């Protein structure tokens, strides 16, 4: 943004933001599966206790 | 005089202050197409070589 023209700049950061956006989306996607796995372990732990 | 297209020349420029406002005051230009940077923000950077 210190070196690009304002016609091309939002196209460039448009192609830049969505990569980190899908990276965070995949991060929370694995986080939900991990949370489900530890929840299934925690119900078993509660049953054992 | 300018060098021919088969045997052109280089000119290493260093250790100055570069101002590109003097570039636009030459002639009606055929083109000013730029690839890596913008023509407007050219006067806000420092160059290695």
């Amino acid at each position: 943004f210190s070196r690009l023209d304002p016609p091309e700049a939002e196209v460039q950061i448009d192609r830049l933001i969505t990569g980190r956006l899908q990276s965070l989306q995949t991060y929370v996607t694995q986080q939900l599966i991990r949370a489900a796995e530890i929840r299934a372990s925690a119900n078993l732990a509660a049953t054992k206790m | 005089r300018f060098a021919s297209v088969y045997a052109w020349n280089r000119k290493r420029i260093s250790n100055c202050v570069a101002d590109y406002s003097v570039l636009y005051n030459l002639a009606p230009f055929f083109t000013f197409k730029c690839y890596g940077v913008s023509p407007t923000k050219l006067n806000d950077l420092c160059f290695t070589n």
